[PDB]
C-alpha cells in the first residue's frame, strides 16, 4: 500500500474555501493524537471529480499549522500581552459583558412609542466560513439576546445581488449552477475573474467550448481568465452600465431579442403609470433633502381588480418595452466607446457574439461576482444584465440564467440564516417599529388578483408562525412575536448596515463587539477608521483560526497598547475537516460534510462555542434577573443539543422542521414528531416548527437528503447534469430556478436538445417544477407579485431602469448620458471626502484576488506553500504608467489615497493599457487585499487603507472595485 | 508504460499542480520574493520538483498571449540523465521497467550532479548543495504502482492533466490537437516519440519555456 496513508481513516468533506463546494478526501492517522496525514480531492464529487485549486489542495498545511490558535487568549484593558486562560473564565466573563452591556442598554419602547426590545450597544461580524447549523443558531442566539446590529461577509460582496434578482426574477439566489455552465453556447464572465477565484468552474466552462461556445471575458485587466478565453475586451472600473445599456440598445435595434418570451414571462406589455418620468440623470419623485425617491411614482398603471394592465400587442407608448427601448436610445455605440474606453469594433465583437443567445435553441449565461456589485451602482449593474437576460429569454434554461457566483463556501447558507440586519432566516424581513403585531407583520405582503399569478410568498405567514415555533414551542406565534427585536421604521436600512456601524462605533455608540470569522481590519473598506473604532469598543470577542490583525488591532501599526481600554477575548475554533455539519454553494446545494480529525489543541467548533456562551448568559439571567428575560429564558435549545454538546444533526432537523402535533395539511395527515416533508406542509396556526423554510424538505422522515452521493440521473437529467440525487438544493431540490420560462405555452422545451423540464403525458419530466399547474396556466416567475421577468423595477432605490453614474471618486468631470455625475442617492458618510478628477489622486483604483490567497489572507497567509507562490503585496500598472511615473518592474511603489498609503512591489504588465475616456488616456492601479500587517515578515498591508466607506443605497456595499489613488517609486 | 499527456490549451496557471506535489511529498516552501511577476518559486530546486511558469508575449490588440508551462521531468523513453549518471554509478538512477518512471536515487549524491544535469536536454535535475543529491519529479510513481492518478494530475480541473497507457494517451494527444488547432492554429506536441510527458503547446514552445522541448 501507500505508506503515508496505510493507518489512516478516510471520511469524505467539502472545500472550506470558495462556493464551488468541490469534494474533497480526509486520511486521519487511526489513533492518539487522531491528526489529518492527507487532504486531497474526492474523485466521486460530481462538480471537481478529485480536483483542487491550490487553495483546496494545501488544505493538510491550514489543519496541520503549528501557528493555531490553542487555547483562549485574554487581553486586559491597556495590556501589551495575551493571557492564556480556560474556556471557563473565557466564556463565564464574556456572558458577564454580554449580559451587564444588555442590561445597561436594553430598550422595550424606542422615542416614537413602539415596542423594539433591542440593544444598540452590541454589534456582530460573521460569518460565511460557519457551518449552516452554526450560522442558524448564531443568529437566533444574538436575536434572543436582542441585537440588531447583526452583518457579516454578505454585505460586503454579493448583497446587490438579493434585490437586484429578487427584483428582476423573484428571488436573489444564483439561478443555475456550475455543471450547468457546459451546456452555454455563450459564456460571459464580467465583472468575475472565475480561472483564479472559482477555479474548478473552468472545468464546465471549457467543456461548454469543447462543445462550439464562444467564451468571453470583460475585465480592465488581462488576467488567467482572459488567457483562456476566445474574446477578451478591456472596461474601465465603474462603466459596467454604460456597456449594458450599449447591448440593450443593440438588441432592441437588430431584433435580437426572444419576441414570444419577452411578449409572455417579462413585464414587457404591462402599462407603467403617468407619474414616471426620467429626464437628466433624475427619474421622478426625487427628493433632493433626504436623498431619496418617492418610488410611488414609478407604480403601474392598475384594472379595477389591481392587476398591472397589459398591452399584449406591446404598442402602447406606456408599455415597459417602449419605455425601456426610449431609455437606453441615447447609449449608442460611440457614447459607450468614449466612457468605456473599449472601442466600437470590440463592443460590436462581444455584443454580436452574445446577442446571438437570443435565438430560443441558443443559451447564454452570465458569470459575475464583485466587479459588479462592489460599486455605487452595484444593484444597478446587476439589473441591467438581468434585463439583457430576460430580452434573450436565457433565464430558466439550460447553459443560460444569471450565475451571481457565491463567496465564502457557506455565504449562500450565511444569508439564508438572516446573518443581516435587514432578514430573519428564509428572507423574512426584521420587523420595523409600525409592525406592532404578527398580523401587521403579515399585512405588508403584496397580493395578486392575477388568476395565472402564483405569488408564493403570499404563504409566508406560515413560515414566519412555523420559525416563531422553532425558537419558542411553547408560546403562540402571536406572543413569540414579541420576543425578537425590531429596527425604526423612521430609518434607512443603511443606518443598520456594516458601513453605518463603523461609524457609530467610531463614535463610540458600541460597548460590545463580536468578530466571530471575519477580520475587518483588513476586510471591511476603509481600514484605518475600523482599526482606530475598535479602540472605542469596552469588549471585542474574535472567535478564529489564527492571532490576526482583528484580535491583535490594538499592538498593530501606529497603536499604543498602553492608551487603548479594549478588553479583547480570542477564542480558536476548529477548522472545517475537525467538525460535522452543512454548507451552502453558490447553486444552492447544501452538501454534508464529516469530522476527519478530532479538534486540534484545546480548540472547540462554533456551534458548541456559542451554545455555552448562551448557556452562561441564560443562568446568570436565571440567578440575578435582568432586563426583559423572557426571549432568552425560552429560547428552545434543548433541540440543539445531544450528549452534552451542539448536535449539526437535530439543528439540522429543527432547520427543517417537524409537526409539534397530530396534522391535517394539503390533503395528507401526519403524526406529532414527524418531519415536515416541504414548505408546502408547513401552516400558520402553530401545528408546525422550521427553523428556515427554504430547509424544509432538507431532512425529512426518509433521511438527510443533503447527505445524498448519488450520481444516478434519469436521460432527461443527464443530458445537462442536474444531479438532482447529490445532496439536496432549496428550493424542494428545484436546481435550475424560473425553468417554466424554458418552455413554450404547451410544456415543449425552447432547447429540446437542451431540455431542463417537459410537460410528458401530464407530468412534468427532468428538474423538480418551480410552481405547479399545467403548462400555460401560470406566469413562470412565482415569487413575483405579479408573475413577470421585470425588465422595469420600481423597487429600488435609484430608479426601475439602471443609469450611468459615475464613482464617488472618479476620472471624468462630465457625464456624457445626463447632468448627474455621481448615483443621487448614493449611501455616504457627511463629512468624508472624496477625489473626484483630484490631481493629487489621477489614477483608478481597483481592488481584487489571485488564485492563491483567501480574503484578507487571515488563513492563507500562515500556508507556507500558498506565501511561496505570492509571498508579497504587488501593484499591477500599464508599461504606459511604469514610464509616465519612472517605475521599473520589481520596483517598491507607494499607492496613496485621502484615506491611506502602502508600500507594494510594481508588476509592470502589458495585460493592463491606459483607457482612453472622452479621447484622454486614463490608467489605473489594481491591488490584491490579501496582505496584513501580521504575516508573513514582508507581505505588507491591507489595500482597504485606501479603499472609501461609501457605495450602494440598496444594501450598503461599499465602492471597493472603483475609486482613485496616486502611486510613486519608493 | 505510462503516459503524461498535457493540454495546455486549457491551463488557468491555477497552481493546483504546484502545491499537490508539495502535499503529497511533504515537501517545504522556499523563501521567495515578488521581483515582479507571479511566477514563484522562480525556478525547479531540490526542494521544488514543479513550478508554473508565466511569460508574457505582446498581441497588438487589447490582450496579450500568456504562456503558462507547468514544468516537470519528461521521464524520456531513453533517458541522457541515466547514461550520464552510469559512467560514475549504476543505480544512482534506474528506471521502472513498468511505469517508465525515471528515478533518481540516494547515491546521485556520489555522481556528478553537474554533469547529469548538463546531459538533460529539458535542463530538469536540481542538486541539494548540502547532501550532493539530485531531486526531480518521480511520476508519484508511488501513487501509479498502487493505481492511483499522480497528484498534480488529479487535483488539475481543467483536463489539462492526462494520464494512463501509453498507446492511449498518444491516441488522446492526436485527437487533441486537432482539436486545438481550430482555436490554435499554432499549435504542437514536444517531443512526442522521445518523452513519457507529451506537452501539447498553443505555439511555439522555446515562448513557454527556452527548454520546453529538446
Ligand atoms: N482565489 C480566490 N478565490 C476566491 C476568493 C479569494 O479570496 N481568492 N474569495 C471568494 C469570495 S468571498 C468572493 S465574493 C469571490 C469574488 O470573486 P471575483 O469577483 O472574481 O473577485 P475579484 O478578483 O475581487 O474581482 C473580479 C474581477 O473584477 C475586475 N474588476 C474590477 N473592477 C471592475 C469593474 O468596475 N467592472 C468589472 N466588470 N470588472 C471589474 C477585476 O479586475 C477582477 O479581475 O471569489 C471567491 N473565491
Ligand atoms: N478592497 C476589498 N475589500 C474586500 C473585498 C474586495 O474585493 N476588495 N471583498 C469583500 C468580500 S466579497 C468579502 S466576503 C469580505 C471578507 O472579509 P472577511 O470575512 O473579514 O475575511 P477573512 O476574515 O479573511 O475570511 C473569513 C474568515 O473566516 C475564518 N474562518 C474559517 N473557518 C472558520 C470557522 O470554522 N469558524 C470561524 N469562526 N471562522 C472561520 C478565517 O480564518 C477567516 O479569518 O472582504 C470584503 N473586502
Ligand atoms: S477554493 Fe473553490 S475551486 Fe478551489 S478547491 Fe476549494 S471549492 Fe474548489
Ligand atoms: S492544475 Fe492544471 S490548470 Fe492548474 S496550473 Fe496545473 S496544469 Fe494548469
Ligand atoms: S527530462 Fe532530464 S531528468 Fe527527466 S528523464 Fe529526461 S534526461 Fe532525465
Ligand atoms: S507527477 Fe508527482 S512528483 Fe511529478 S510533478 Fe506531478 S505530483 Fe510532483
Ligand atoms: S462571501
Ligand atoms: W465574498
Amino acid at each position: 500500500e501507500l505508506q503515508k496513508l496505510q493507518w489512516a481513516k478516510q471520511t469524505t468533506s467539502i472545500c472550506c474555501y470558495c462556493a464551488v463546494g468541490c469534494g474533497l478526501i480526509v486520511h486521519t492517522a487511526k489513533d492518539g493524537q487522531g491528526r489529518a496525514v492527507n487532504v486531497e480531492g474526492d474523485p466521486d464529487h460530481p462538480i471537481n471529480e478529485g480536483s483542487l485549486c491550490p487553495k483546496g489542495a494545501s488544505i493538510f498545511q491550514l489543519g496541520e499549522n503549528d501557528q493555531r490558535g490553542t487555547q483562549p487568549l485574554y487581553r486586559a484593558p491597556f495590556s501589551d500581552t495575551w493571557k492564556p486562560v480556560t474556556w471557563d473564565f473565557a466564556l463565564t466573563e464574556i456572558a458577564k459583558r454580554i449580559k451587564k452591556t444588555r442590561d445597561a442598554s436594553f430598550t422595550e419602547k424606542n422615542a416614537a412609542g413602539d415596542l423594539v426590545n433591542r440593544t444598540e450597544a452590541i454589534a456582530s461580524f460573521g460569518s460565511a466560513a460557519m457551518d449552516n447549523e452554526e450560522c442558524w443558531a448564531y443568529g437566533n442566539i444574538l436575536r434572543s439576546l436582542g441585537l440588531v446590529y447583526i452583518e457579516h461577509q454578505a454585505r460586503i460582496c454579493h448583497s446587490p445581488t438579493v434585490p437586484a434578482l429578487a427584483e428582476s426574477f423573484g428571488r436573489g439566489a444564483m439561478t443555475n449552477h456550475w455543471n450547468d455552465l457546459a451546456n452555454s453556447d455563450c459564456i460571459l464572465i464580467m465583472g468575475s475573474n472565475a480561472a483564479e477565484n472559482h477555479p474548478i468552474a473552468f472545468k464546465w466552462v471549457l467543456r461548454a467550448k469543447d462543445k462550439g461556445a464562444t467564451l468571453i471575458h470583460v475585465d480592465p485587466r488581462f488576467t488567467r481568465t482572459s488567457a483562456r478565453c476566445d474574446v477578451y475586451a478591456p472596461i474601465r472600473s465603474g462603466a459596467d452600465i454604460p456597456f449594458l445599456g450599449g447591448l440593450i440598445k443593440y438588441i432592441l435595434d437588430n431584433k435580437l431579442y426572444f419576441t414570444d418570451y419577452v411578449r409572455e414571462y417579462t413585464n414587457a406589455s404591462l402599462i407603467v403609470g403617468e407619474k414616471f418620468s426620467f429626464k437628466d440623470g433624475l427619474f421622478s419623485g426625487y427628493d433632493a433633502a433626504n436623498k431619496k425617491y418617492d418610488k410611488s411614482m414609478w407604480a403601474f398603471e392598475l384594472d379595477a381588480n389591481g392587476v398591472p394592465k397589459r398591452d399584449p400587442a406591446l404598442k402602447h407608448p406606456r408599455c415597459v418595452i417602449n419605455l425601456l427601448k426610449k431609455h437606453y436610445e441615447r447609449y449608442n455605440l460611440d457614447k459607450v466607446a468614449a466612457i468605456t474606453g473599449t472601442s466600437k469594433e470590440q463592443l460590436q465583437q462581444v455584443y454580436k457574439a452574445y446577442a446571438a443567445t437570443g435565438k430560443p435553441d441558443k443559451a447564454g449565461t452570465i458569470m459575475y461576482a464583485m466587479g459588479w456589485t462592489q460599486h455605487s451602482v452595484g444593484v444597478q449593474n446587476i439589473r441591467a444584465m438581468a434585463m439583457i437576460q430576460l430580452l434573450l429569454g436565457n433565464i430558466g434554461v439550460a447553459g443560460g440564467g444569471v450565475n451571481a457566483l457565491r463567496g465564502e463556501s457557506n455565504v449562500q447558507g450565511s444569508t439564508d440564516q438572516g446573518l443581516l440586519a435587514h432578514i430573519w432566516p428564509g428572507y423574512n424581513p426584521v420587523p420595523n417599529s409600525k409592525a406592532a403585531t404578527l398580523e401587521l407583520y403579515n399585512a405588508a405582503t403584496p397580493q395578486s388578483k392575477d388568476p395565472m399569478s402564483v405569488n408564493w410568498w403570499q404563504n409566508r405567514p406560515k413560515y414566519v408562525a412555523s420559525y416563531l415555533k422553532a425558537l419558542y414551542p411553547d408560546e403562540e406565534p402571536a406572543a413569540a412575536y414579541d420576543y425578537l427585536p425590531r429596527i425604526d421604521a423612521g430609518r434607512k436600512l443603511t443606518d443598520y448596515f456594516w458601513l453605518n456601524i463603523f461609524e457609530k462605533m467610531d463614535k463610540g455608540e458600541f460597548k460590545g463587539l463580536f468578530a466571530w470569522g471575519m477580520n475587518p481590519a483588513c476586510g471591511g473598506a476603509n481600514a484605518n477608521k475600523n482599526r482606530k473604532a475598535m479602540g472605542k469598543l469596552e469588549w471585542l470577542v474574535n472567535v478564529n483560526l489564527f492571532e490576526n490583525e482583528t484580535s491583535s488591532f490594538w499592538k498593530g501599526p501606529g497603536m499604543n497598547p498602553a492608551e487603548i481600554g479594549t478588553e479583547v477575548f480570542f477564542l480558536p475554533c476548529c477548522v472545517s475537516i475537525e467538525k460535522e455539519g452543512s454548507v451552502a454553494n453558490s447553486g444552492r446545494w447544501m452538501q454534508w460534510r464529516y469530522r476527519g480529525p478530532k479538534p486540534y489543541a484545546e480548540t472547540k467548533p462554533d456551534g458548541d462555542i456559542m451554545l455555552d456562551m448562551f448557556k452562561k448568559v441564560r443562568e446568570l439571567y436565571a440567578k440575578e434577573g435582568g432586563a426583559y428575560p423572557a426571549p432568552i429564558a425560552k429560547l428552545n435549545i434543548a433541540d440543539w443539543e445531544e450528549h452534552n454538546e451542539f448536535s449539526p444533526t437535530k439543528v439540522a432537523k429543527l432547520m427543517n422542521g417537524y409537526f409539534l402535533k397530530d396534522t391535517e395539511v394539503g390533503g395528507k395527515q401526519f403524526k406529532k414528531g414527524q418531519q415536515v416533508p416541504s414548505f408546502a406542509f408547513l401552516t400558520a396556526d402553530g401545528s408546525t416548527c422550521s427553523g428556515n423554510w427554504l430547509h424544509a424538505g432538507s431532512f425529512t422522515d426518509a433521511g438527510n437528503l443533503m447527505a445524498r452521493r448519488d450520481k444516478t440521473q434519469t436521460p432527461e437529467q443527464a443530458r445537462i447534469g442536474l444531479f438532482p440525487n447529490w445532496s439536496f438544493c432549496w428550493p424542494v431540490n428545484r436546481r435550475i430556478l424560473y425553468n417554466r420560462a424554458s418552455v413554450d405555452k404547451t410544456g415543449k422545451p425552447w432547447n429540446p436538445a437542451k431540455a431542463v423540464i417537459e410537460w410528458k403525458d401530464g407530468k412534468w419530466v427532468g428538474d423538480v417544477v418551480d410552481g405547479g399547474g399545467d403548462p400555460g396556466t401560470k406566469h413562470p416567475f412565482i415569487m413575483q407579485t405579479h408573475g413577470f421577468g421585470a425588465l422595469y423595477g420600481p423597487g429600488r432605490e435609484e430608479g426601475p431602469f439602471p443609469e450611468h453614474y459615475e464613482p464617488l471618486e472618479c476620472p471624468v468631470s462630465k457625464n456624457p448620458f445626463s447632468k448627474q455625475l455621481h448615483n443621487p442617492v448614493a449611501f455616504q458618510i457627511e463629512g468624508e471626502k472624496k477625489a473626484v478628477c483630484d490631481p493629487r489622486y489621477p489614477f483608478i483604483g481597483t481592488t481584487y484576488r489571485v488564485t492563491e490567497h483567501w480574503q484578507t489572507g487571515l488563513m492563507t497567509r500562515r500556508c507556507a506553500w500558498l506565501v511561496e507562490a505570492e509571498p508579497q503585496i504587488f501593484c499591477e500598472i500599464s508599461k504606459e504608467l511604469a514610464k509616465l511615473r519612472g517605475i521599473g518592474n520589481g520596483d517598491t511603489v507607494k499607492v496613496s489615497s485621502l484615506r491611506g498609503a502602502l508600500e507594494a512591489v510594481a508588476i509592470v504588465t502589458e495585460r493592463i493599457r491606459p483607457f482612453k475616456i472622452e479621447g484622454v488616456d486614463v490608467h489605473m492601479v489594481g491591488l490584491p487585499w490579501h496582505y496584513g500587517w501580521m504575516v508573513p515578515k514582508n507581505g505588507g498591508d491591507t489595500a482597504n487603507l485606501l479603499t472609501p466607506s461609501a457605495g450602494d443605497p440598496n444594501t450598503g456595499i461599499p465602492e471597493t472595485k472603483a475609486f482613485m489613488v496616486d502611486v510613486r517609486k519608493v | 508504460g505510462k503516459m503524461f499527456f498535457v493540454d495546455l490549451s486549457r491551463c488557468t496557471a491555477c497552481r493546483g499542480c504546484q502545491i499537490a506535489c508539495k502535499q503529497w511529498k511533504n515537501l517545504p516552501a522556499e523563501e521567495t520574493r515578488n521581483t515582479g511577476s507571479h511566477q514563484n518559486p522562480p525556478d525547479l530546486s531540490y526542494v521544488t520538483l514543479k513550478t508554473v511558469r508565466f511569460t508574457e508575449k505582446s498581441r497588438k490588440g487589447p490582450g496579450i498571449d500568456w504562456l503558462f508551462f507547468p514544468e516537470q521531468c519528461r521521464h524520456c523513453v531513453e533517458p541522457p540523465c541515466k547514461g550520464q549518471a552510469d559512467v560514475d554509478l549504476e543505480g544512482a538512477v534506474v528506471k521502472d521497467e513498468t511505469t517508465g518512471a525515471v528515478l533518481f536515487t540516494e547515491l546521485t549524491a556520489k555522481v556528478d550532479g553537474e554533469s547529469v544535469r548538463s546531459a538533460c536536454p529539458y535542463d530538469i535535475p536540481r542538486i541539494d548543495p548540502v547532501t550532493k543529491r539530485l531531486s526531480k519529479c518521480d511520476m508519484c510513481n508511488d501513487r501509479v504502482q498502487n493505481g492511483l492518478l499522480p497528484a498534480c494530475v488529479k487535483t488539475c480541473p481543467t483536463g489539462t492533466m492526462n494520464f494512463g497507457d501509453e498507446q492511449e494517451m498518444l491516441a488522446l494527444a492526436e485527437k487533441r490537437l486537432a482539436e486545438v488547432k481550430k482555436t490554435y492554429p499554432g499549435a504542437v506536441l514536444g517531443d512526442p516519440n522521445d518523452v513519457r510527458v507529451v506537452y501539447l503547446f498553443t505555439r511555439d514552445p522555446k515562448d513557454f519555456y527556452e527548454h520546453a522541448v529538446a
